[PDB]
């Protein structure tokens, strides 16, 4: 359930952008009238794809992905240790001798 | 919406109405033994939505109504909800004639379309007034209660949910008489004074299959909102109070140690499941925009 | 890599011995390695192992003992003056070189990092050669400071994958 | 915006009035990309004669930058302060477009001026003219850019765009299929502990078994 809503983002994301490239396409081949603004547009679209790829922004991502590895391992543990509990729970009467 | 099933998933079954089960679980009555037994209520999405509509509907003053459905084990299911003609003040309400034909021949008519379920429940909607019982709902709830005992109390806030942008819902059952059993004290302050006299209930919401694949296609810009979701940003005061009830429930848990660590373990479970949702979902993020060009 | 392959080669040889006691070069052979890859304990115990008939027979497991008691203290001029001062058999000859590389290394890279101001005289007492030299391979590679003082000093400027499956066994 | 009105009352002229009007083009305010004017006819035609240093001019205009204007300064004709301005400006938004983060050193170097307080005003008076959006910063001496217009093209890069574009759409395909195989995986992950579930069904044919004994 988590996945499907941004497989859903991604793939109308994906419908505009090959859109847009099949229209550049067309544009480049000759069989639609040139237009000099929406080119401009596009190209002014097409020179941003590397988002803010500053070296902060990366070590904010790594911290961030190891605060969550950490809030996984506490989380982890605790789940195991329940299942420590349960299963020393049913060896301590169908094993143990009264 | 292809690689999966599309006939009768397994949200479905909550639709389904059996008249035995719900002769014999009427006939059990398991209710009077243990008075603590209902703490879950489960709303159906379009019963819901009606709640909030006719609060919003009716302005500045109060409104009423009932709302239908049936009890399973340990929970109370609200189906639907129908309004009822009431003329009520800015703060009372009382249903005094038009009311209870209303309540009749909706429910005959009900049952002649189709309609299974029986009256579950009443609600009223307090205009910018909190969500709690005040003397006269509790009166009433224990009314209702002495002798159709499966019942519920919910309240709506209109006015409030309209300007803070979340729907506020509170189902509520009362005690019977006699029955007495840095931190906030809303917990006493946001209930009347007879905050001894009720206890709430835990309120989820479902849906069917038909509504959610409907409701997939409500509206197609939220993907903007998706993408650019920054998870782990808006919601770190809600991890933060999660990690510090689950530390309480766990210290719990250890107490009685020397059953309860089962929901200690869920609540530590869905935390982290929620911190790894937004983890991927901003490694999902990285992939797709950051990872080109390079 | 040859080191590594070597090492597998001499092991096998000693777990699985047909005629039980194994030549003098063999053991050497395996003391040396042992020398190489700066475990100490691993090469006691070897050292130990051994009869001493085949100490006795040859004076160059007695040379790579030696060593190896000059490498233990930690005693770098030494291990230096050792690693040259006498003359070995040919099939260790190819692996004392590399002995004395990896020792290099390891004594640049100490001097690097336990150290921010270091006399020239034990810069080049950790390294063993004359301080000319090193000073001006040092000048080269740039991790020094001045003469006159005589101090060196030495500064040192499937994520998805893994996600689902941890979020699936949290699930139960 | 306002070379439509431009390129309209001059689509008419040609000869010396072409090259006042490209220079008064050139002295307009506002004005930053001249695409159109270069696809009429008269422009096109002023290349043969004795008026081609206009039209390379114009070109250096619409795609060079202020290193390719210093580099034939003397072939050139003498520009007034607006021109240099817009020129420079144009520069910046070149600048810009391939790096986010543009440092002090590389304006000062590209831009050719001396005093810091001169360049941050010049960078300063670019952002009031809203061609780019950005932030000055002395502490690192650097400009970070988050928004920029898009300059001019010409006809045979259009394909260059289309090949970037393209990647990007491959990008969220493997993206996309990514996806599929993980939720994939998790389903078939709760099935199987499903099956472990049923086995525990057996466990009450054992029990039956205790009703005989």
């Amino acid at each position: 359930e988590h996945l499907i809503a941004q497989h859903s983002a991604i793939k109308m994301l994906h419908s505009r952008v090959k859109l847009i490239l099949e229209y550049v396409k067309a544009s480049e081949a000759g069989e639609v009238p040139f237009n000099h603004e929406i080119l401009r547009e596009a190209y002014a679209l097409c020179h941003c794809l590397p988002v803010l790829s500053t070296d902060k922004f990366k070590t904010d991502f790594y911290d961030q992905c190891n605060d969550v590895g950490l809030m996984a391992y506490l989380g982890t543990i605790t789940k195991t240790c329940n299942t420590m509990n349960q299963f020393v729970n049913k060896f301590n009467v169908l094993y143990d001798r009264q | 919406l292809a690689n999966n099933m599309q006939e009768a998933q397994s949200i479905d079954e909550i639709y389904k109405y059996d008249k035995k089960q719900q002769q014999e679980i009427l006939a059990a009555k398991p209710w009077t033994k243990d008075h603590h037994y209902f703490k879950y209520c489960k709303i159906s999405a379009l019963a819901l939505l009606k709640m909030v509509m006719h609060a919003r509907s009716g302005g500045n003053l109060a409104v009423m109504g009932l709302m239908l459905g049936k009890v399973d084990g340990e929970t109370m299911i609200i189906m639907d909800s129908f309004a009822l003609p009431v003329e009520g003040t800015e703060t009372r309400v009382n249903a005094q004639a038009a009311a209870y034909e209303y309540m009749a021949a909706y429910i005959e008519n009900a049952k002649q379309v189709g309609r299974l379920e029986n009256a579950i429940g009443w609600y009223h909607s307090h205009p910018g007034y909190g969500c709690w019982l005040s003397g006269i709902n509790v009166s009433t709830q224990m009314l209702n209660q002495q002798f159709q005992e499966p019942f519920v109390a919910v309240v709506i806030d209109p006015t409030r949910t309209i300007s803070a942008g979340k729907v506020n819902l509170g189902a509520f059952r009362t005690y019977p008489k006699g029955y007495k059993p840095t931190i906030p004290l809303n917990k006493i302050e946001d209930f009347g004074v007879h905050c001894k006299q009720y206890y709430a209930l835990e309120v989820s919401y479902f849906k069917s299959s038909l509504d959610r694949k409907l409701l997939e296609l409500l509206w197609n810009k939220y993907w903007v909102n998706t993408l650019s979701s920054s998870s782990l940003l808006t919601n770190a005061d809600y991890t933060t109070g999660q990690v510090f009830d689950l530390s309480e429930k766990l210290e719990q848990s250890e107490a009685q140690l020397g059953d309860k660590l089962a929901k200690a373990t869920r609540d530590s479970c869905k935390t982290t499941i929620e911190a790894i949702h937004g983890l991927m979902s901003q490694v999902i993020k990285d992939k797709l925009f950051n990872q080109i060009n390079i | 890599f040859s080191f590594k392959k070597l090492l597998d080669q001499c092991e096998n040889q000693e777990l699985e011995a047909p005629g039980g006691i194994a030549t003098p070069p063999v053991y050497g052979q395996l003391l040396a390695l042992y020398l190489l890859h700066n475990d100490m304990n691993n090469a006691r115990y070897l050292w130990k192992r051994i009869p001493p008939a085949i100490k006795s027979a040859n004076s160059e497991l007695g040379g790579i003992w030696s060593v190896g008691q000059r490498i233990w203290q930690r005693d770098f001029p030494g291990i230096y003056t050792t690693i040259n001062a006498h003359q070995w058999s040919e099939t260790v000859q190819p692996i004392m070189e590399a002995l004395r590389d990896a020792t290099r290394r390891r004594a640049f890279a100490l001097v690097s990092q336990a150290y921010t101001s270091i006399i020239a005289d034990d810069f080049a007492a950790f390294v063993g050669l004359p301080v000319e030299e090193a000073v001006k391979g040092i000048l080269e590679q740039g991790w020094q400071a001045d003469s006159t003082t005589r101090m060196v000093l030495p500064r040192k400027p499937q994520q998805l994958a893994r996600l689902t499956d941890y979020v699936a066994f949290l699930e139960n | 915006n306002l070379l439509e009105q431009f390129i309209l009352l001059a689509k008419g002229t040609s000869g010396s009035a072409l090259t006042a009007l490209i220079s008064q083009v050139l002295e307009a305010p506002g004005v930053y990309v001249f695409g159109e004017l270069l696809e009429l006819a008269n422009v096109q035609e002023l290349a043969e004669g004795a008026n081609a240093a206009y039209l390379q001019l114009l070109n250096l205009f619409a795609y060079g930058t202020y290193p390719d204007y210093i580099a034939n300064k003397e072939s050139l004709p003498e520009l007034s302060t607006a021109q240099q301005n817009k020129l420079k400006h144009l520069t910046i938004v070149s600048l810009a477009s391939r790096m986010k983060c543009i440092p002090y050193s590389v304006l000062l170097k590209d831009l050719e001026m001396r005093n810091l307080r001169e360049l941050e005003d010049l960078i300063i008076e670019a952002v009031y003219t809203d061609i780019i959006q950005g932030k000055l910063d002395q502490r690192n001496q650097l400009l970070e850019v988050d928004f920029c217009i898009g300059r001019d093209i010409r006809k045979k890069d259009i394909n260059n765009i289309v090949k970037t574009l393209h990647e990007w759409c491959d990008g969220c395909e493997a993206v996309l299929l990514g996806i599929e195989q993980q939720v994939l995986r998790a389903n078939q992950y709760k099935e199987n502990h499903n099956r472990t579930q049923q086995q525990v069904e057996a466990e009450v044919t054992n029990i039956k078994k205790t009703l005989k004994a």
